[PDB]
């Protein structure tokens, strides 16, 4: 949960997960990014955010 | 091993220390410790069971940190943590059986179960943390080569033997001279029985032996000697040696003379207690030695000289007793005992999933098979197990 | 109870860890428990006993708390924890055994004394911390519902009887076929006697059975197994059993034949053992099944042939026996046991104060009357009371 | 002893806690303890053995002290720690050991070798931490003369004594009434037998009393109460009074009669059992007084009447036993017992090292002569000895 | 099972009150439970077991939400509602049969079914409100470790047995006296008879005693007593005890003597009841004691004097009966009673889908062996089955 | 023991010394170790316990210090110095009379009464001086 992790402030799980490449789902409103560049997807532009 | 351990008591000290109302400070280690337990178990896949009936069981693990309160905890901290904690025991249980149930004949102080392999990478000892326990504290002194100990109250250390030996016999076994005995557990009780009592014995004494040995040296043993064997004092009908026949055996009790016990270790006598009974100590032996002896009592009162004429028949026979009791011990390897349950927990978990018969342990984990034939790789798997055993007990 | 238990906990703490030179890092958390301790029992009265002999005591709790500026404890700084942890020690040994002296038929396991009801309401659950205890423990896993655990060296889970079943008799009493029993604490004595030695028995076998109901289901449990019953293995003189008369006994013990313990559950068979002499395990199991024969040895000695003669009278009477001993086990309920004091601690308090009967308890803490009816409410009382003792052996003793 | 106590208690802690992986969080007041310790003992020189066979040995203390900053202990912590453990805990076991081997009449509770008289000093107090077991609270709580308690599980409180008296007796030992008895370790087991089965007395009943009388008071004490002692229930020969002959014992076991078993205290009747078998409990006291007698059944079978004749000669002596086994107890003064090992490891100590003996303890550290005459001197000594045994225990 | 039970209600309040025409202030609250249980619901799928002949049924919930904003229900809501309702209660009785016909040796009292299971999870704990039926009040009370009670009219505590003991008897069949006795469900009807009238008793009394073991302990029990039972007050032709013969009882009642009903709990007399008839209140018992006598009349007039002669034949046998019925009883644990349907739902269910025997019930779920051996076991998997029952038959 | 003795020494002391007409040079360190004792043993509550038929006692000290400024001591100081030391003197006896009628089988060299315990505490080992007996 975003809300909870920005009111904690512990980023040691969130850390720890995207460093080592684990799987997770960030639940919260978010704003995002409409790419329509089929060369964005196979730069994997996405995953870089 | 430690790694589960390390759990175990994490898991344990979790439902010890977080308890509605506590104050925070009571469990912010604690809280530090169960978190970093989370993140390295986070993200892993583990499986358990597949041998007998043990089912084969998947674990992920996808919780999120225990969080923290300003002051003291509450209600809803504590149902959070404990969907958690409920999860890593069960986790941590199913481990354990797994674990328990399996044997090798070569490196059998290695993990045997596949998710016990995993726990021993190194990505988590994180995890580990203090070992305490008498059994994890002996486990890592026995990785480091350093002296081992294990405390027992009442060692289950002589497998069961109800035996007897004839000195002098013959097929009307009416003139008897031996010993019979009983070793079981802890106890040893041992009756020299002369039929004659000892009236054309060589100065009237009549010298009995018994020599147990212990198949693990023995240390600190407290022990209690009692003049007579109340096992062998009565009545009865004994089998023959081959079983083709039946003698018979009717005790008249008399006071075991120039009673010794060596405590040996090696062949070299480390105790000797000579006409002391009571509290005894044996600091380290692995050999019992009971030398005693029936004395023809020189003079009889006529009820008790019509008991033991010149020659025969002998109606009565005369016979002292010896009952040893090792109270406590300690002992450098695993073993039973009356205090501990790890031997009736290996031997549950075993019997409940119908486990196999193993290369290593005798059918249905049978102490006196065990005890018998316990060799240094029965040793280290029966170890591994008890180790287990405790952990799981921490828990379940 | 979770309250009393951490204020216990905390006193023992104090007492064990507040010494003089001691580092203030060795006792900071320990310190703001006793601090914490202190504010919610502050300007609260308290009253305990007014039940037998047990004198009405008034508690007051104004004191002071501990300072934390130190650096290293000193002497006095230990001298006035000393004190408070006394007053508080003293309140907490009163608690436990107002609590020990009581019992309710409807809900045993709640407070009774009102000591522990003022101390089961919200404001005092701060004082709440590690329960570590393994009679806490149980305490909470039976709260929540929680498969409970409790390990006994020697549970004395059998009522203390001594009986004795002729399946064979009459009026003379020197034909006799039957078994004699003690079923005492951990251990069983079993012993079949014939005195005929199944001279005219079907195939010179008598088979003798023993059905041991225990009142609690014993789990995990290792048991002694040896094949001669000592107690029943010399001449006795036995009133009858309506004691009209005595009769004589006249044991010539043999070997058991065909041994077999059964351990069951619910009527179903859980572990069998066969010929199987000593050491062994009996997982889970409610009922005891020892069947044993006594066989007639087909070949004799002059004197084991003169022993048993072919018809009456026989004055030599064909022995077989059993002894069964758990040397531990575990138990969903509380025991009584040879390593643990509970028992002693209630029976002890309760006698010193003179506790009248009450609706739940035996008439004076007797185990066997309470082992022999271990009601759901009896075990309810007796798990509150046992704990309570717990509590208590953990600070004045 | 609170300091050498707290040495081998943060000793033991840096074994378990300080291992490979675990977080800093887990051992950082355990590290500042041991860090604190280190700064104490530094610049110390201390010396023990020189009694017996036990070496003589030489102690400096130059350590360095701990790291503070990781966040997991890795290899190299745990090593450089460990050498400093290592060094400690001998240090501490050889202490122990010298102060195991020594005994003073007049203070024998204050220490004894000159190591632990050392460590006494205001200065080393800052070693001091935790005291929690067992034996260390009660050694601190008789120091504050506040009331101690021990728990021990079958307390070695009786005295082995295997004896008789005879109330009514002959030179030909053929119509005796008396009592026999064994009191060994926390077993009492006495027989009253009558020759004439109570043919000629008063009521047909024969009144037998048994007192026992304990050398400490056992508080919360449960017992054990059987009907019949299986010691005293078989033939035998014993020997008479002086020596001069030997009688014969045929017993025939008839129910005791109107039992009763008090507890007393200080010659104060604490509590009282009558026609109660099985669990009892003895609250506070110093003595027991059994109480128990032999009825001559009033109507016999004609084996039974056959038995027992209208008058001598005496083939089958009617006999009445009882059998109390003390399972727990609390006794303010130090005891051996089954569980525990302190009496051993003290034994096991001054027997490897050939100490001399002292003029407190009896040679060999004989427990029935040790609880036979336990004078307070000698209850000092054997706390003294039994706390550092203890204290060793939980290193070696 | 609280979830479950929270589902039930809320549509059996959605039945009863969403009803065209009412204030939508009758419903709001309703409305916003039954709002939130689609929401919780919303999104999950579902699967009901095929144990036995019960299909394999998925369940997948899409269901959009009710309206809010009508003054008055109309036409429209109610079949919208209803719509849903149909679904959701098809669900929820599928659910309970599921659980209705699963058992647990190990953990009977958790679900078995893995709908419940599911349901059981913190997800779904939104979908809980009002829990006011007895037999859930019971469930979260004992849950809670709260004394809570169920009360029976007719408790059927009592398994079937017709029975009778001949405490004298012979080959002939023509001078017994003895006891009938049937007891079945909430009723007790006891029969003692004397052939002779007890000419020959010691005083012209013959005693007769009934114990009646309850498997379980009653509380704040009503039960009426009558002096006679007229089931065994008619000529019978009865077998033998062991069927070889038939044997013939016709018997003539006279007044039971001394009466004495006692309530024991423990084996203590909490109640007693003597020569008292009509409505009795036994508040705590678990056995009942019944005692009585046959007195021969005094005097008698000549047509009674014909019926008992001083000696053999007798053909008028002399009677004396009672009758105990419970008429209300409150137990700890459940038991079919004559006003709940519990049982008679369980056994339908599981007779109409051919439910194979497991290992807790007996087969075809007969009362009277389940009441006979009421194991822990069996009185958790009832209770979970009986609970499911109830909350089914809010709804079918 | 010390500090009992130490009670028992000054009073002796000052019964002996301040006598009337002396120099005060002959009691400066005698008075300065009085008024020592009085400080120390001020607002400090007693008793003396009710062991076989000793009466039990309670003693309270809130006395002035003797003063200091007289070349001789006259009589008025004597008579002050005389009030202060018979009380003294009382309690000092009956201390000693409590802890002569008690023991203990263990720890029978340390204090018994509860008067000599709270003797041995830190705070009153300022009144110990001399121990020559
Ligand atoms: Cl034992
Ligand atoms: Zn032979
Ligand atoms: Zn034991
Ligand atoms: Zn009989
Ligand atoms: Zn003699
Ligand atoms: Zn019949």
């Amino acid at each position: 949960n975003l809300e909870e992790l920005m009111r904690t402030g512990d980023y040691a799980q969130i850390t720890n997960m995207l460093l080592n490449n684990q799987p997770v789902a960030l639940v919260g409103a978010l704003p995002f990014i409409t790419d329509s560049s089929v060369i964005s997807l196979v730069a994997k532009l996405d995953a870089t955010v | 091993m430690d790694v589960l351990y390390s759990l175990s008591k994490t898991l344990k000290d979790a439902r010890d220390k977080i308890v509605e109302g506590t104050l925070y400070s009571n469990v912010s280690d604690l809280i530090q410790q169960f978190n970093q337990m989370i993140i390295t178990m986070n993200g892993n896949e583990f499986q358990t069971g597949g041998i007998g009936n043990l089912p084969i069981r998947n674990w992920n693990f996808d919780f999120g940190l225990l969080g923290t309160t300003l002051l003291n905890l509450d209600a809803n901290y504590v149902e959070t943590a404990r969907n958690t904690i409920d999860y890593f025991v069960d986790f941590v249980d199913n481990v354990c059986m797994d674990e328990m149930v399996r044997e090798s004949q070569r490196n059998g102080i290695a993990p045997q179960s596949d998710s016990l392999r995993k726990l021993s990478g190194i990505k988590f000892k994180r995890i580990n943390f203090d070992n305490s326990s008498e059994y994890i504290e002996n486990w890592n002194l026995q990785n480091r080569r350093q002296r081992t100990g294990f405390t027992f109250h009442k060692p289950n250390i002589f497998p069961y033997s109800a035996s007897f030996t004839l000195n002098r016999s013959q097929p009307a076994h009416d003139n008897l001279m031996g010993t019979m005995w009983l070793n079981a557990g802890s106890e040893i009780q041992v009756a020299g029985f002369d039929y004659s009592c000892a009236i054309n014995a060589p100065a009237n004494i009549q010298q009995f032996e018994h020599i147990v040995q212990l198949r693990r040296v023995l240390t600190t043993a407290t022990i209690t000697l009692l003049p007579d064997a109340e096992r062998f004092s009565f009545p009865r009908v004994i089998n023959s040696a081959d079983g083709a026949t039946t003698w018979y055996f009717n005790p008249v009790i008399l006071r075991p003379n120039n009673v010794e016990v060596e405590f040996l270790l090696n062949g070299q006598i480390i105790n000797t207690y000579q006409a002391r009974f009571g509290t005894i100590i044996a600091r380290n032996f692995d050999t019992i030695r009971l030398s005693f002896q029936l004395m023809r009592p020189p003079n009889m009162t006529p009820a008790v000289a019509a008991l033991f004429p010149n020659a025969q028949p002998f109606e009565h026979h005369a016979t002292v007793g010896l009952t040893l009791r090792i109270e406590s011990a300690v002992c450098e390897s695993v073993l039973a005992d009356a205090s501990k349950t790890m031997l009736a927990n290996v031997t549950s978990v075993r019997q409940e999933y119908a486990i196999p018969v193993g290369p290593v342990f005798p059918p249905g984990m049978n102490w006196t098979d065990l005890i018998t034939n316990y060799s240094p790789s029965r040793e280290d798997n029966l170890q591994r197990v008890f180790t287990v055993a405790s952990i799981r007990s921490m828990l379940v």
